[PDB]
């Protein structure tokens, strides 16, 4: 481009060319389960009376 | 972006798992001590950690 431009442009790239951070990202995932199943039952068969 | 001589962290993966079971008698598997009779355990725990 023009010596003028060519200046311009120096600029443009002098910014765009900056030298770019870096960054470290640590993630934390936590997770917790459990859980109480309870099965109690009774059940009473009499031959001369009934059966549950 | 790195330094032309040093060694850096990519990323990475610290990965933690612990699975807990048991399968009791509801009352007398909760005897402090003595219930670790009536209770079946199963445990397990894993760790892995990755860097790159």
């Amino acid at each position: 481009a023009q010596p003028d431009v060519m200046a311009e442009l120096e600029q443009v790239v002098a910014k765009l060319d900056i030298r770019r951070a870096q960054v470290l990202v640590e993630a934390i995932i936590v997770e917790i389960a459990d859980g109480d199943g309870l099965n109690l039952g009774v059940q009473w068969a009499n031959t001369n009376g009934g059966g549950t | 972006l790195v330094k032309s001589g040093e060694t850096v962290v990519l990323g990475g993966l610290m990965d933690e798992q612990t699975k807990e079971e048991v399968s009791k008698v509801p009352l007398l598997g909760d005897i402090p001590v003595l219930g670790y009779l009536f209770r079946s355990t199963s445990n397990n725990t894993s760790k892995r950690n990755l860097m790159v």
